[PDB]
């Protein structure tokens, strides 16, 4: 049947196509930044340390001493 | 020479009476002056600090109330 044959072909194109770009897009947003964002954030930590951590050391020296 | 000296060393004694109490009446100026204000705008400024200070505390209540 051609218009079966044309229905289940065009509709798994669509699949075909849209998960090749699920594929390339999926893996390009999840990688891309998540490196980035870890690199930031652990040098976040090294700064948000020399602010809010360094007040809780200050804060105990001074309340136990 | 004997009552001479009794009569000079008494007027000297009741001079240096009278100076001591000058001295100490000075002091007694010099604190009654304006020791008193000095004190009070010294208090007033530290009451401000304690009003700058007023604000940082928060912080530092807050870090230890997590």
């Amino acid at each position: 049947l051609s218009p079966l044959e044309q229905e289940v072909l065009d509709e798994y194109e669509r699949l075909s196509e849209n998960m090749k770009k699920l594929a390339v897009l999926l893996d390009e947003l999840a990688s891309a930044p998540a490196t980035e964002i870890l690199d930031g954030l652990r040098e976040l930590e090294r700064k948000t340390s020399l602010v809010f951590t360094l007040l809780k050391a200050s804060v105990y020296s001074i309340v136990l001493q | 020479t004997l009552t001479e000296e009794l009569e000079k060393l008494e007027q000297q004694i009741t001079l240096t009476l009278q100076e001591i109490d000058s001295n100490f009446a000075k002091a007694h100026r010099i604190v009654t002056t304006s020791i008193l204000p000095l004190v009070e705008q010294y208090g007033e400024h530290s009451r401000a600090v304690w009003e700058a200070t007023k604000f940082w505390k928060q912080f530092f209540e807050a870090s230890a109330n997590v």
